[PDB]
Parts: C-alpha cells; sequence; structure tokens
C-alpha cells in the first residue's frame, strides 16, 4: 500500500571534517522540528574487487570526497584559454 | 595541534545556486551532448558565458538537489576497472528522502528499487550484457563514510543506509 | 566544435575552495585539526 523505506538517522555534534583531516563540534540542536525533503539526484559508489569479470559484482556506498560531487555538476564543462 | 574555540553559533545554513561563469581570459565550453559520458570528445559542444545554476549541496553516498540526466541512467568513472575508483550516477527520476531531528529519514520502498534496478542495468562490466549485480552496505570507515551523512537545516545527519544498499539482481 | 573534456575539472578544485570557504563563513563551529 504505503510502504516507506524507514532509514535510521542520528544527529551528531563531533564529526570528521570534509574540508581538512579535522575534527569539529557544534552546539545540540535548539528547534524541535528539525525537517528537510530532499532529492535524490544520484548515488556515488564502489565495487568490491578480488572478482574481476566473474559473475557477480558487488557495489557499494560510497562518497567523501566533496570534489566527487561537484564533478557531477561540472562534468559536462571546460575552461579554455581566450584571446 | 590547532585546537579553535570560536563562540560556536547556532545558525542555519542554506544553499544558494552558485552560478560559474569565465574566468577571465578564459572560456567555458559546455557539451552539449545530451548523454556525454565522463571523458571523451564531445561532438556537440558551444561556449557560454556562465555553467548553470548549481546548488553546492554537502553530503554522503546520495547526491542530493541536483542535475538529473535527461535520457537515460549514466554512470562515470576514471577508471571502471579499478575497484578503488569512485563510480558516479546520475539519475533518470528524482526520489525523496524526507528527514527529521527525530531520527529518521523516510523513502519510498517503490520508488527506489526501480532506480537499482536501473542503476543494476549498466554496473562496472559496462552496461554489461549481463552477469550478477549485488548492492550491499559500507564495508566500513568514518560515521560521515559509512552513512549518508548531510547537514539538514543546520544540523549534521548520520542516517543508516543499510536498507537502500542491500539487494541482489542480475 | 569537436573539443575534449574529462575528468578533471573547470570549477571542481576552483568550487571545491569556494564551498570550503562558503562554509567557514556560515556553520562556525569550535575547530580541532592536526599539524
Amino acid at each position: 500500500g504505503s510502504d516507506t523505506i524507514t532509514l535510521p538517522c542520528r544527529i551528531k555534534q563531533i564529526i570528521n571534517m570534509w574540508q581538512k583531516v579535522g575534527k569539529a563540534m557544534y552546539a545540540p540542536p535548539i528547534s524541535g522540528q528539525i525537517r528537510c525533503s530532499s532529492n535524490i539526484t544520484g548515488l556515488l559508489l564502489t565495487r568490491d574487487g578480488g572478482n574481476s569479470n566473474n559473475e557477480s559484482e558487488i557495489f557499494r556506498p560510497g562518497g567523501g570526497d566533496m570534489r566527487d560531487n561537484w564533478r557531477s555538476e561540472l562534468y559536462k564543462y571546460k575552461v579554455v584559454k581566450i584571446e | 595541534t590547532s585546537v579553535i574555540t570560536q563562540a560556536c553559533p547556532k545558525v542555519s545554513f542554506e544553499p544558494i545556486p552558485i552560478h560559474y561563469c569565465a574566468p577571465a581570459g578564459f572560456a567555458i565550453l559546455k557539451c552539449n551532448n545530451k548523454t556525454f559520458n565522463g571523458t571523451g570528445p564531445c561532438t556537440n559542444v558551444s561556449t557560454v558565458q556562465c555553467t548553470h545554476g548549481i546548488r553546492p549541496v554537502v553530503s554522503t553516498q546520495l547526491l542530493l538537489n541536483g542535475s538529473l540526466a535527461e535520457e537515460e541512467v549514466v554512470i562515470r568513472s576514471v577508471n571502471f576497472t579499478d575497484n578503488a575508483k569512485t563510480i558516479i550516477v546520475q539519475l533518470n527520476t528524482s526520489v525523496e528522502i524526507n528527514c527529521t531531528g527525530a531520527g529518521h529519514c523516510n523513502i519510498s520502498r517503490a520508488k527506489w528499487n526501480n532506480t537499482l534496478k536501473q542503476i543494476a542495468s549498466k554496473l562496472r562490466e559496462q552496461f554489461g550484457n549481463n552477469k550478477t549485480i549485488i548492492f550491499k552496505q559500507s564495508s566500513g570507515g568514518d560515521p560521515e563514510i559509512v552513512t549518508h551523512s548531510f547537514n539538514c537545516g543546520g544540523e549534521f545527519f548520520y542516517c543508516n543506509s543499510t536498507q537502500l544498499f542491500n539487494s541482489t539482481w542480475f | 566544435t569537436e573539443n575534449f573534456n574529462m575528468w578533471k575539472n573547470d570549477m571542481v578544485e576552483q568550487m571545491h575552495e569556494d564551498i570550503i570557504s562558503l562554509w567557514d563563513q556560515s556553520l562556525k563551529p569550535c575547530v580541532k585539526l592536526t599539524p
């Protein structure tokens, strides 16, 4: 009928930075109605190895290099030197 | 080992579509090939003053609020052979993921299982004629890597996604 | 026409630095980085 994929989620305050190799801590929430509605537009995967060209291929979620996030939008572009 | 104590403030982070235009004596060349696939000699192409409305969303394993493929699901990687390299996937249709600070994110079961078989219709083998495609979840590593981490309403969410990547197809 | 593009950039390195510098001005924490 209306089967939805419920994913357990957690709000952390101490995080490993994505900018550079660091750690950061933010204040706890103040709002009691944090609400987001995003549109999955993609996926960033990775494949299991040691089974090259064989019958199965395992693919797991990935991410981490935020560059790979800009790359998905900028792929079709390029800067050429103009006179 | 630099520690910095700033007046940690409760602000609200909002994404402003960022347009990137031509930098100095350079020119931006947009490839118009509806299904341009990464590296290669783009046939249909043209100069532009600025790219397009790019929404800088920081998050893991799931690209959100961005550009979709206008034709079919297109994947891209530097080397589809080296298992160590990230494979980006551009989706055909958008999927929704509604989340709240109350600890959960729900996404339609049907909508997402469909995109999975679509992505499955072309994995590593390279749109391979056929073989078994398996979706498992993260092997391990940082919380931001092992879970769909993102900044929702200013706060940092770490959504457990074992349920999105745990299935088998052919 | 008939040009070349790839898994390199345009604004990948640029944008990355704009966004890193955008986050800094916005979401301020209490940082800790290792030199």
